[PDB]
């Protein structure tokens, strides 16, 4: 039953629903948060 | 499959219950002389149990009494064997016996709040450890002094770089009202010195036994407390001059509502107090320990400290 | 059956049966294969580890009920007042109460529509005047609950202090709620249960926690439920100011209770507490476990 | 059949047969078509290379089983007793014990609730009193195993050395436990077996690493599985702070076995060692390998 | 205590067993009349033989004993007995220690054993680590009885 | 017929075709629009 449906698309991985829209906006806030603090402040 | 063998089966239990195995289940052909017996053993071999069966001319009938089965657990393992006249035993059936019957888990598990505990702690190491929370004065408020000038063990007392009163909360807490406390204490000083029980978690409320000594000041006081560094006399005091290595024990026996402490080995108690107006029962059966001198060098100070359920 | 109930309490206060004794006596019918509504979903989560993943804690997830009644009546008329009752019984923003009724009591749970209903046939309605509606409701608080117990501690004296009997019978942790009067300096039981979420299961066994003296007026619901901020003024005034970081960490772990001790102190006119105790389940019916 | 039986040990100390010889005695039986419940899980890595792809090595997966369940009875309120009780037998905090029994023997299979198990027909339970319970459970270590070997070896002489005799007649690399007293130097076995992990394979042959100088009461407990620290001190003294960096590096084989020589060195009382090798599985049944 | 409603004489016995042989037993009693009041340590699941502290409470017989059981309500006595007198509220600690095979029995705060046995033959160990309390009574009337019991293994 | 099948696919919103480099090279360009004018001319 699981094995070869969308519980096996669930370990394929976002191949089936998924967007880039938050997927680009978390990989900004983690380099906004690597890199805000070092940032000068002029 | 060319040689015989046994067939996997299962067995019933129950409490209360004779054991029994009709003749018709072990059926067959069995001459004058056979003779079936029934082995149960444990999960490391040895064996728990043996019963003999009933045989007759063409079944075997099994009946004990409930009380041969009882000492039986389940999950046991039994072998049935038959024997012809003449031969070697011959194993019919093997398995595992379960118990079908209402199952009473509360009765062999034991919580850990139905459980007497025992703590000790003897400062040897010249380290404060994990199970002594500082009280009043907050972290780093105990110290360790080794009394290395006369031949005695290190002891336990407040932070003398810092402060000169303190107290410690032992980091657990009592399963029962009834407690026994032992200390071995030495007085290199004047101060004085509160053993603590039936404390709250904070050390706000509980009853206590102060020793205080001094130039013309050694005696006994039954204490309650006001906080950690705060105490209230309950009672008259008690003279009793603290030597080196003396042993109290401090003993609150809930049922008397009654805290005695008694010195060494004296079957008489040195101060007894009794009907105090303090809070008992869950949540009030922490201890701990206190220290409060004028000067910043240590006085009565416990070397080792002994702490048990009941009395 | 007779075995099992089946209520709604609507948002309006009507009263339907949708199965058990005395189904479809107010027109509408449960139907067949109804999903999520008897074990409380609980989702784990699974780390990497030496051996493929390990077990790293539970989330329980919201409940998502998908089920289908029937509306019926002889006449189209008298149906269409059943249909458009059966409507007005439920909403998006408030919720209403499903109760099931068995041999181990009474239990309901509190669901809201999720999305819209899904009517009717393929044709009109009142050709045939006996119609399924699709619901697709949800309960926010995925666990099957009973009435919540009440104890009352009323006092005269200045410091006086109580054994609150408690015991959790249920299959889930539960959270409990304190109305105290002021003036007066509360002490609340704060035990830990055993529980080792702050990694002081044995040293918060009688854990006990005092909270700010309180003002007159300033009567105050102490909750413990994450959802609801710990300290509540009645009046408004910030009391969790005076609180020093303390708060009260544990509920009330499955299986465990006992006497919990309450503590008044400096109280010139007595006080007054009162504890509620939520009974929670993960099922609309369950045998007591110990 | 007689030649295979599975039992359940819940959470709770339950006992259930679900096949085998008294099946169904407590009234749940196992339906057919359960899934990932014989061979462990392992997927294996390949490399780009000249010729396609290059094998790069194996990683053993947890197991996730789903099975059916039947829990039946004569009368309804019966079965919800039984219903019940075969819930109560389990958790997703804490694993309950699956064992098969067969003529190799009893191997069990710790196992814990994957999600909420899936119950009854699309009807209510109470007309059959005769349903299934669809239930994914999942075992973080996917290896079947027996009750370890155990071996005690104590003396009285300041310094000695023993040896112990051990054996992997199972499928998959075993991790040996030791139970050292103190005071005492210990120089245990960590011998590769020919592995070939570290490329090491007949450089650390008779590889033999000493631990720290165990002080008084500080009796140890050396795990070489990766799923815990290797050094624990009983009286909690942190020892593995004292090793330096060493380690216990290699498994025993499978097909692998010798007499591995422990030495007890500066030990003025004379200590115990304890040597315990688990007996672990890839099949609930196997015929043992030479 | 018995249900003197229509019983006199009543043994009861704590349904979990000690884990060890050593025992104490606090039991904090009432005087309201005339009776035998006994502490039972060290009985079997059937309270057949084990050892006991019995309170005698009478006009003549204001005494303690040390009992050897023969069943649940039938018992004899060893050694003598020593005169003692129940107020209300009064604690007594029987231990029951295993090293020196001793059954001993204080009042109140004192640590000297107001009445003391030893070498008494009943057996030990598994199976035999039940304790109970047991009332008899002539009238039906209640007598000595306790108003608090605890338990605790070891001494 | 539309509620099911791909006109709900739609709803869904970037599960079936969709690609990942445009979407990488849009977000390039709007931040290349932003930062452009600002950048000096050195």
């Amino acid at each position: 039953s699981s094995g070869g449906g969308p519980a096996v698309v669930n370990n394929y991985g976002d191949i089936h629903t998924a967007n880039y829209d938050e997927f680009y906006k978390g990989q900004q806030r983690r380099e906004a948060q690597q890199q805000a603090p070092i940032l000068p402040v002029r | 499959m060319l040689s015989t063998g046994p067939i996997m089966e299962t067995l019933t239990l129950t409490v209360g219950s004779a054991f029994e195995i009709p003749g018709w289940k072990l059926r067959g052909e069995y001459p004058a002389g056979t003779t079936s017996h029934l082995v149960f053993t444990d999960a490391a071999g040895g064996t728990l149990g043996e019963f003999e069966g009933t045989v007759s001319a063409k079944e075997i009938h099994y009946l004990q009494a409930p009380d041969d089965v009882k000492n039986i657990p389940h999950g046991a393992n039994f072998q049935l064997f038959v024997t012809y006249p003449s031969m070697q035993p011959q194993c019919l059936y093997f398995g595992t016996a379960i118990r079908k019957e209402p199952r009473y888990p509360l009765s062999t598990v034991v919580s850990p709040e139905d459980s007497a505990v025992q703590y000790k702690a003897n400062f040897v190491g010249q380290y404060i450890g994990p199970m002594w929370k500082p009280m009043g004065n907050g972290w780093g408020s105990l110290g360790i002094h080794t009394h290395a000038l006369i031949s005695e063990a290190p002891s336990m007392g407040p932070n003398y770089s810092l402060f000169s009163s303190a107290a410690a909360r032992w980091l657990w807490s009592m399963n029962m009202d009834s407690v026994t406390i032992v200390v071995r204490v030495l007085n290199v000083g004047a101060g004085k010195f509160n053993v603590i029980v039936c404390a709250d978690y904070q050390m706000q409320t509980y009853l206590g036994i102060q020793f205080e000594t001094g130039i013309s000041n050694n005696k006994v006081h039954v204490i309650t407390g006001d906080g950690p560094l705060n105490w209230g006399y309950q009672g008259d005091a008690v003279n009793n001059t603290t030597a080196n290595g003396d042993v109290y024990t401090i003993k609150y026996n809930d049922l008397l509502d009654t805290i005695s402490c008694y010195k060494g080995t004296s079957l008489t108690p040195l101060i007894e107090a009794s009907g105090l107006d303090v809070p008992h029962g869950e949540g009030f059966r922490y201890t701990g320990l206190a220290w409060n001198t004028a000067l910043l060098s240590p006085g009565v100070e416990p070397t080792a400290w002994e702490a048990k359920d009941g009395v | 059956t007779d075995f099992l109930k089946i209520e709604l309490i609507g948002r309006d206060g009507s009263h339907w049966v949708l199965s058990g004794p005395g189904m479809g006596q107010q027109g509408v019918t449960l139907n067949p294969n109804l999903q999520q509504f008897y074990d409380a979903p609980v989702k784990t989560l699974y780390v990497p580890g030496p051996f493929g993943e390990e077990y790293a804690g539970k989330r329980v997830q919201r409940r998502e009920i998908v089920f289908s009644v029937q509306a019926y009546d002889e006449d189209p008329d008298t149906w269409s007042t059943v249909d458009s009752l059966w409507r007005w019984a439920w909403d998006y923003d408030e919720e209403s109460e499903l109760r099931v009724s068995t041999s181990d009591g009474t239990r309901f749970l509190k669901v809201r529509l999720m999305e819209e209903p899904k009517p009717y046939y393929e044709k009109d309605p009142h050709i045939t005047a006996d119609n399924p509606i699709v619901m697709t409701v949800t309960a926010t608080f995925p666990y099957w609950q009973d009435e919540p117990e009440e104890l009352i501690w009323t006092t005269l004296s200045t410091e006086d202090m109580t054994r609150f009997p408690v015991r959790n019978d249920g299959d889930v942790p539960v959270w409990l709620k304190w109305t105290l009067t002021a003036p007066g300096l509360w002490i609340l039981p704060d035990f830990s249960w055993g529980n080792d979420m702050y990694s002081r299961g044995r040293e918060d066994l009688g854990r006990t926690v005092a909270m700010p003296e309180l003002v007159a007026g300033e009567h105050v619901s102490v909750d413990s439920d994450p959802r609801v901020q710990t300290l509540i003024a009645v009046n408004g005034m910030p009391t969790q100011n005076r609180w020093k970081g303390n708060d009260l960490l544990y509920p009330l772990m499955p299986g465990k209770g006992a006497e919990i001790p309450v503590q008044l102190k400096n109280a010139p006119e007595g006080g007054a507490c009162k504890l509620t105790r939520p009974r929670w389940y993960s099922r609309p019916w369950s045998r007591p476990g110990v």
